RNA sequence: GUCUACGGCCAUACCUAGGCGAAAACACCAGUUCCCGUCCGAUCACUGCAGUUAAGCGUCUGAGGGCCUCGUUAGUACUAUGGUUGGAGACAACAUGGGAAUCCGGGGUGCUGUAGGC
RNA sequence: GAAUCUCGAGUAGAAUAAAAGGGUAAAAGUCCCCUUGAUUUUGAUUUUCAGUGUGAAUACAAACCAUGAAAGUGUG
RNA sequence: ACCUAUUCUCAAACUUUAAAUAUGUAAGACGCCCUUGUCGCUUAAUUGGACGUGGGCCAUCGAAUGAGAGUU
């Protein structure tokens, strides 16, 4: 059967990285199963509230739970500490994002928790590390994400992609 | 992209010799696999290989560590016994096989017991065992990758080794002059190839028909002024000289001098500090 | 029908007893060519020992 | 200073006659190849059955011959008179080979036979350098290096210098 | 329900190793096996002749018979409440020498050696292996190794 | 040290671009009488050395792809034993033991046996 | 790119009678040549097992042969 | 519609890798070393192979612990 949820990224999904530093995660605290139908309902609720309050272009919402396990329908098998939703916004929309996820907690079974991530947006680096590497030029945005400098590969193949990178 | 990182990751290389195209492990397995109930009995192989200008005949035993050479001879040793020209022809293969057989039997200790055919008349024969003595030294031929077609130099080396006193089981189906239709061996043709008459016929016809081919194709022979008809006696004398003294002589080459000459030309690999020095010196 | 609960307990009641190990095994199961050889060698060895005992 | 032995030389010229049908017409085409090449042509069979061409699998449909050496050069030159020494830049493959098809063969010096008819066929010249044995031999087979491989432009230049032909771009 | 074929449920046991497919190494045929030798059975999927049953994969036994291209191995199989001698004719492609028996033979050679020099010197030699003894008393110096005091770390939210 | 023949483990050996290779050896190569096989001596088979290092081959370079090791991941994930432990359950913690994997970073880009040749 | 064949790459992504899995690249695949080891006689093993039968299988031995230059391989 | 570097998330019949627990064997006197005999098997060959002979080392006799044990 087709999953009730089809769109997993909402809002300004084409936005860059540097303008949306703050990231807030709705994570499941319990090992449970979440139906695709419930995921769709929370997606509608989160999108509606965020657009109503902060507008369409002030957020990017990503649903990290994918209902692949079959039970008639599909459910998303989640573990303890597994992220369910992730919203990246500016620093000013912290209260709006927290309230949006808190309201959507009622649409999910079990226990869900809101945690403000120490990582810069959706990147794997902390905010201070991302700022330092952005200043040093090892990070270049690419659409909704950014490419990071790595030691491997040819020197020309990395220099042409990263022109302003200041190697020591 | 046809060659991607997953493709190289999943790529399983053939063996080193199979990559180099030097050995056939399918044939090597059956050649060297000794019966387990015979325990440590070695299985000797007559490996015969041909370059563009030389013949390499070897007798090899197989071990876990690697292949061991019992006796050897190179076609470049023929000028010592008289044969200077055609060091890769059918006759040279026969002579090298004879030389390898003599050296192996001398090392084994059967030279005085199995003399073989002193005068090759072209008759197909096998070295029969002594009733109350040791059986002949049994060796099996290894052609390598050379095709097994009638009149090949590989079977010429086999014939030379067999006449030298070794026991190489074989049939005349591959010797030159064997007629497939009549299932008969032409002993006259085999004797002609043994004594190099197939080259003498080539020389005389070229002289008769196209001498322009003659001076350049047979330049080595013409340089010393040796014609076709005395090739037979030259080879017969070479066989006699091989039989009388088959010992192998080591060259007085200066290995240390060659080491000094080659260490100058070998390139030394750059170290990590040199790599990073070349690295940043190019970045600047 | 069918279970394996008690069978291991029932098995170790009288131990998992090993077969008796004898010094000589049967030359059956062996190669016939090897087996008939060993007859002739053993026959000669018996004769050699007896003759040596007789002459000593 | 270019090494003289890398001079480009003709390897083989393949003459292919594909009629799309079997029978006496193919046999007469085989004789035509026999007279043109002096060699026995090989009958090419169908790999697959195709209804739109009326072709059934395993049926002898085509006849091809391969000429190598001085005769190949002469036959190539004979076809070049028919082509007026004009070949498009498209005719040269990236591997270094080229080809051209000739609809009418009587101009090739072949006497017209009403019982034989007119057959169209394809010339295909395969280009090589001395050293291709390294890839074509059994023992110690290897890959030809990049610096020794042949490009379409290299074939175009060699064709232009040797035959004074014009290649349309 | 089951299917009881000889090669049933041998998908992963008889599978060739990753990037180890292809031609079998030639050194397998150049090893001599004698009666009384200890051998480990490891079925090679490439050679489908002389294969033992999937029970005997990973089992170690003593060679009792040596054949032209095969080896007779004596395995003890648990059948109910007893051990049964199982005599498997397995080709040498699926057989390898047991490194344990080698190591034992080298240890026997060493023990006989140590005994020889012990008798030559008139001393008694300790030949029996001992389990690891309890740790001995020893001093630990703190020079340039001053102990650092550790405290358990507070909880943090890092996903 | 370099080359050849036969190999052992079978990528530190593979794939790719570029730069070198003195000697010998090897290879490219000339030819189709014969042995021999093809549509075609191009492959294979046979006779020879007139030129050539263009390629094969050997070697070097690339923060190359890959591969092999060491560390990070990590005492993390997981797991054997224990409790009249917690919790409605899900599951979690603790006590006594065992203990990975990817990502990531550092290093490495064949070694060697017998017989020979330079 | 030429009115089907041509050369570049090509770790098997194809084939291997039939279900599925395993195995296979100078082959176990596709062609070609010769062939009847798909034969006779023992015992000994393996599997399902009571270590009974049946069935299938493995390694030999005594003959007789096929094949290959040979090593060797072949009792469907 | 692709291709390139990425990115989000999964697999009972998918997998490079790969535990924990269970699992096969060995840990010697039927041992070791030397000498030496038999054979119709085996090898180029007393060369091997298998069984032996006559000697020599000799309960710290080759890990810990505990028990007498096995068969009809």
């Amino acid at each position: 059967p087709d999953s009730k949820i089809r769109i997993f990224d909402l809002g300004r999904k084409r936005a860059g990285v540097d303008e949306f530093p703050l990231c807030i995660h709705l994570v499941s605290n319990e090992y449970e199963q979440i139906t695709s139908e419930a995921l769709e309902a929370a997606r509608i609720c989160a999108n509606k509230y965020l657009v109503k309050i902060g507008g369409k272009d002030s957020f990017h919402l990503r649903v990290r739970a994918h209902p692949f396990h079959v039970v008639n329908g599909l459910v998303a098998r989640v573990n303890i500490g597994q992220i369910l939703m992730s919203v990246r916004t500016k620093d000013s929309s912290r209260a709006t994002a927290i309230e949006a996820l808190r309201r959507c907690q009622y649409k999910f079974p079990g226990q869900q928790r809101i945690i403000v991530s120490k990582k810069w947006g959706f990147s794997q680096y902390a905010r201070d590390e991302y700022i330092e590497k952005r200043s040093r030029g090892e990070i270049i945005p690419d659409g909704c994400y950014a490419k990071f400098l790595n030691k491997r590969g040819s020197l020309q193949e990395k220099l042409d992609l990263f022109p302003e990178a200041s190697f020591n | 992209a046809v060659k991607s990182s997953p493709y190289f990751s999943r790529y399983q290389t053939k063996y080193r010799r199979r990559r180099e195209g030097k050995t056939d492990y399918y044939a090597r397995k059956r050649l060297i696999a000794q019966a387990k109930n015979k325990y440590n009995a070695p299985k000797y192989r007559l490996v015969v290989r041909f370059s563009n200008r030389f013949v390499t005949c070897q007798i090899v035993s197989s071990r876990v560590n690697g292949d061991y050479v019992l006796a050897h001879a190179h076609s470049s040793e023929l000028p010592r016994y008289g044969i200077k020209w055609g060091l890769a022809n059918w006759t040279a293969a026969y002579a090298t096989g004879l030389l390898v057989a003599r050296r192996a039997l001398a090392k084994v200790g059967l030279a005085d017991k199995y003399e073989g055919v002193t005068e090759p008349e072209g008759e197909f024969e096998l070295t029969e065992a002594i009733e109350d003595g040791p059986r002949p030294f049994k060796v099996f031929l290894d052609v390598g990758l050379k095709r097994t077609s009638t009149g090949s130099r590989v079977f010429g080396a086999m014939k030379g080794a067999s006449d030298g006193g070794l026991f190489i089981p074989h049939s005349p189906n591959r010797f030159p002059g064997f007629d497939i239709e009549t299932e008969e061996l032409d002993d006259e043709t085999l004797r002609k190839y043994i004594y190099g008459g197939h080259v003498a016929e080539y020389m005389e016809m070229l002289i008769d028909d196209d001498e322009e081919r003659y001076q350049k194709q047979f330049s080595g022979l013409i340089a010393d002024g040796i014609e076709s008809d005395q090739l037979e006696d030259i080879y017969a004398e070479a066989y006699a000289k091989i039989r009388e003294d088959p010992s192998f002589q080591k060259s007085g080459k200066d290995a240390a001098a060659f080491k000094a000459e080659s260490l100058k030309h070998t390139q030394r690999k750059l170290t990590a500090e040199e790599r990073k020095e070349r690295f940043n010196a190019k970045v600047i | 029908n069918h279970t394996n609960h008690n069978q291991n307990k029932k098995a170790h009641r009288n131990g998992i007893k090993r077969p008796q190990k004898h010094r000589y095994d049967s030359l059956k199961y062996r190669d016939a060519k090897f087996r008939r050889n060993q007859k002739f060698a053993n026959r000669g060895t018996v004769e050699a020992i007896r003759q040596a005992k007789a002459s000593a | 200073a270019q090494n003289p032995m890398k001079e480009l030389r003709i390897s083989k010229l393949v003459l292919n006659i594909s009629l799309g049908e079997s029978g006496d017409r193919l046999t007469r085409a085989a004789k035509v190849l026999e007279q043109l090449s002096g060699q026995t042509p090989v009958f090419s069979k169908a790999r697959y059955t195709i209804r739109r061409f009326g072709i059934r699998r395993n049926e002898k449909i085509a006849c091809h011959v391969t000429v190598r050496g001085p005769k190949a050069e002469e036959i190539l030159e004979r076809g070049l008179k028919v082509k007026e020494y004009e070949l498009k830049k498209r005719n040269f493959s990236a591997t270094g080979n080229f080809g051209f098809g000739i609809q009418e063969h009587i101009d090739l010096g072949i006497k017209y036979d009403p019982s034989i008819g007119i057959y169209g066929m394809d010339f295909y010249v395969v280009m090589d350098r001395p050293g291709m044995r390294v890839a074509r031999r059994k023992a110690q087979r290897g890959r030809v290096g990049y610096t020794h491989k042949i490009n379409a432009e290299d074939t175009i230049n060699w064709f232009k210098q040797k035959y004074d032909a014009v290649v349309l771009g | 329900p089951h299917s009881y074929g000889i090669r049933a449920r041998t998908r992963y046991t008889f599978q060739r190793g990753f990037r180890e497919h292809g031609q079998i190494r030639l050194s397998t045929y150049l090893k001599t096996y004698k009666v009384g030798d200890i051998v480990d059975i490891k079925v090679n999927g490439a050679v489908q002749k002389g294969m033992p049953h999937k029970y005997y994969h990973g089992k170690t036994g003593v060679v009792y018979n040596v054949t032209q291209s095969s080896v007779g191995v004596l395995i003890y199989k648990v059948v109910g409440n007893r051990y049964m001698e199982k005599r498997v004719n397995v080709r040498i492609e699926h057989v390898k020498h047991s490194k344990c028996r080698q190591d034992f033979l080298d240890r026997v050679k060493a023990n006989e050696a140590k005994r020889k020099e012990a008798k030559a010197q008139g001393k008694t030699v300790q030949l029996r292996r001992q389990p690891a003894p309890p740790a001995k008393a020893h001093f630990v110096s703190t020079e340039n190794n001053e102990p650092v005091t550790l405290h358990p770390v507070a909880y943090d939210t890092t996903i």
